[PDB]
């Protein structure tokens, strides 16, 4: 189960 | 930056002649993720070839798996071969039946 | 309530350096980091940087690295921006947004107007000019703002006074005008009212 | 026993050739049950497990969804960092993210991890606390920045604790006929001579899951830990000799150690 | 850098009615990096719409944000008059954080003509200025052409708006023809040709010196 979009760029 | 792919060539069940098997070639330990693996069969380059899928070690260094059907007959050398950006000239190994 | 109390505004000469405050409250300092964002007269909003209170440590926009300097008082809960080497291209008014604890800009502050000008002062030159139109121009003058009522407040019906344009002089004009029928027929940079009636 | 669910990301830039071609894989212990591909024709989070084919196709569209938010970021991330060495725009760069989640003998949290690499050279890392990056130079210590400002640790620290540990379990009860099932070494011997009076015994390891084991000979030529393709695993180890030093496997299938 | 790009520029609808804004960004941004912001005219911007979908403590409920990707939309259910002002997108997902060009909410009317007005240059210096002006006018779009001698003039007319009428919905220009006394007096005809959208013929007000 996948994390949710929540890293932004580096 | 660089590391030179580290192969292993094998067969899935022990050997036997005349019966159906699968013929691995792990290849492991390199980096950029680009490589070019084909199995040998007395030079016949095999088509029938397939791959894992891509992934990487803790070191970063990714490994991929080319395996096909085979029949281990006497008399037909099977090996494979592993082009790399590391590698100058591609590099073959040939498959041991005690390895 | 999470309040964020900037400096008041400031008006410099070109080449000097300005630092604006922005003092923060009703949160816990160190939980947000603050980030500064500039907006030009009649122009949208533009980040300059971040600020992370507990050590320090700064990001910057690649435009205003070597423009803006961004520390922070952890003491008084307090923000700073230092910008030096202003031009004319500087003046425009300055923000300081609170990040989101996990992102955007929640609170901002009520901004400080910043002014860069070669011009001291000034003072302004009012020229008054079934319905009519009436007149009371008012011509060269600096800096902004200056209130313009009509007839001591009472006549507030057509009380257009518009906003004020800034002359090739480097000096500001406006123009206000109210409206009356046929029947019926202060600057404080200069301390100077004006009671100036208008008769055709 | 201890459980891990794993993820490991891949994207290389090719230059003037399109998107950067993406690559992802998960793992329940060692176990892959999930595959995308952005050069595949599907479009979409694949399985490679028989077990984890039992979820319906919500659960497939919600992965096929955030697994396409991961490509998307690490293509802005590939241009984040060519901008922050300098790189020019005609060479092909790689960055590698994975982490993941284990659990205890009792199923719950145990540790968490997170790493990220560019160009095969580690950039930032999660510490074991979940609560602070490590970042290798200037560039990626302006990431750890970057993240600190909106307490990305934070969330991911809620995700590893969270929802990746409950549905790990999730796919341990659903394939416990594959993930909670241990399977033994198949183990012979092979003897060889190689000089004029020594000679190499090979100690045999086929077909065995986990991958975890130990192959020594104690009071030796070993090499890695290889896939079969059916899902299991082999190893062998060897040594010279012309015996007091012997060859004895260990593994969780077994319970007793064998010699 | 991710461009921020919103269109319309100005969005002209009726109080009461649903407001739709859109958000195109160049580059694939994150939804919880996403936010919407109003700004009143003399007041600091706030936050409306976090996270692309989140609504921000104290919005009211007409608010909506939604989207993914490059397209993000901004929705007002029924549009209040603090609702008409200046929205902005922007991203804090790559550095540099960048936002939109704005957008203007203005309330939508009936078309008024404009009550034009000459205003004659005042008694008390060798620089005079022609004072046209237009009254209570609805659209902002008013072409004031300027006729010296029967010619166009462009590049000489000082212009100022005022604010859309809190109570009329209609603004005001004031078209300053800059120049100096001596110009002035080299020439005979010298008006403001005011081109309304919502007139059926251009007007046209001055006087021989």
């Amino acid at each position: 189960f996948l994390p949710s979009d929540f890293f932004p760029s580096v | 930056i660089q590391r030179t792919p580290k192969i292993q060539v094998y067969s899935r069940h022990p050997a036997e002649n005349g019966k159906s098997n699968f013929l691995n070639c792990y290849v492991s330990g390199f980096h950029p993720s680009d490589i070019e693996v084909d199995l040998l069969k007395n030079g016949e380059r095999i088509e029938k070839v397939e791959h894992s899928d891509l992934s990487f070690s803790k070191d970063w260094s990714f490994y991929l798996l080319y395996y096909t059907e085979f029949t281990p007959t006497e008399k037909d050398e099977y090996a494979c071969r592993v082009n790399h950006v590391t590698l100058s000239q591609p590099k073959i190994v040939k498959w041991d039946r005690d390895m | 309530e999470v309040q964020l109390q900037q400096s008041g505004p400031e008006l410099v000469k070109p080449g000097a350096s300005v630092k604006i405050s922005c003092k923060a409250s009703g949160y816990t300092f160190t939980d947000h980091f603050m980030n500064w964002v500039r907006q030009s007269h009649g122009k949208s909003l533009e980040w300059i940087g971040d600020i992370n209170p507990n050590n320090g440590g700064t990001s910057y926009n690649q435009k205003f690295k070597g423009k803006a300097t961004l520390t922070v008082d952890k003491s008084s809960s307090t923000a700073f921006m230092e910008v030096r080497s202003l031009t004319s291209d500087d003046s425009a008014v300055y923000y300081c947004a609170r990040r989101g604890y996990y992102g955007s800009f929640d609170y901002w502050g009520q901004g400080t107007t910043l002014t860069v000008s070669s011009a001291s002062t000034k003072g302004p030159s009012v020229f008054p000019l079934g319905t009519a139109a009436l007149g009371c121009l008012v011509k060269d003058y600096f800096p902004e703002p200056v209130t313009v009522s009509w007839n001591s407040g009472a006549l507030t019906s057509g009380v257009h006074t518009f906003p004020a344009v800034l002359q090739s002089s480097g000096l500001y004009s406006l123009s206000s005008v109210v409206t009356v029928p046929s029947s019926s027929l202060n600057h404080k940079p200069s301390n100077t009212k004006v009671d100036k009636r208008v008769e055709p | 026993g201890s459980h891990s669910m794993r993820y490991f990301f891949t994207s290389v830039s090719r230059p003037g050739r399109g998107e950067p071609r993406f690559i992802a894989v998960g793992y329940v212990d060692d176990t892959q049950f999930v595959r995308f591909d952005s050069d595949a024709a599907s479009q979409r989070m694949e399985p490679r497990a028989p077990w984890i084919e039992q979820e319906g196709p919500e659960y497939w569209d919600g992965e096929t969804r955030k697994v396409k938010a991961h490509s998307q970021t690490h293509r802005v991330d590939l241009g984040t960092l060519r901008g922050y060495y300098n790189q020019s725009e005609a060479g092909s760069h790689t960055v590698q993210r994975m982490y993941g989640c284990d659990v205890g003998s009792d199923w719950r949290f145990l540790r968490g991890y997170h790493q990220y690499a560019y160009d095969g050279k580690d950039y930032i890392a999660l510490k074991e606390d979940l609560r602070s990056w490590t970042a290798a130079d200037m560039a990626a210590q302006t990431t750890k920045h970057k993240w600190e400002a909106a307490h990305v640790a934070e969330q991911l620290r809620a995700y590893l604790e969270g929802t990746c540990v409950e549905w790990l379990r999730r796919y341990l009860e659903n394939g416990k006929e594959t993930l909670q099932r241990t399977d033994a070494p198949k183990t012979h011997m092979t003897h060889h001579a190689v000089s004029d009076h020594e000679a190499t015994l090979r100690c045999w390891a086929l077909s065995f899951y986990p991958a975890e084991i130990t192959l020594t000979w104690q009071r030796t030529e070993l090499v890695e830990t290889r896939p079969a393709g059916d899902g299991t695993f082999q190893k062998w180890a060897a040594v010279v000799v012309p015996q007091r030093y012997t060859c004895h496997v260990q593994h969780e299938g077994l319970p007793k150690p064998l010699t | 850098e991710i461009v921020m790009t919103q269109s319309p520029a100005t969005l002209s609808l009726s109080p009461g009615e649903r407001a739709t804004l859109s958000c195109r960004a160049s580059q694939g941004v994150s939804s919880s990096y996403f936010s919407w912001y109003q700004q009143t005219p003399g007041q600091a911007p706030r936050l409306l719409i976090s996270g692309a979908s989140t609504r921000a403590t104290g919005i009211p409920a007409r608010f909506s944000g939604s989207g993914s990707g490059t397209d993000f939309t901004l929705t007002i259910s029924s549009l209040q008059p603090e609702d008409f002002a200046v929205y902005y997108c922007q991203q804090d997902y790559n550095l540099p954080y960048t936002f939109g060009q704005g957008t203007k909410l203005e309330i939508k009317r009936t078309v008024a003509a404009p009550s034009v007005f000459i205003f004659p240059p005042s008694d008390e210096s060798g620089t005079a200025s022609v004072v046209c002006l237009l009254n209570n006018f609805y659209p902002r779009e008013a072409k004031v052409q300027w006729k010296v001698d029967n010619a166009l003039q462009s590049g000489n007319s000082q212009e100022s708006v005022t604010e859309q009428d809190s109570k009329d919905s209609t603004y005001s220009l004031s078209s300053t023809l800059t120049l100096s006394k001596a110009d002035y007096e080299k020439h005979k005809v010298y008006a403001c040709e005011v081109t309304h959208q919502g007139l059926s013929s251009p007007v046209t007000k001055s006087f021989n010196r």
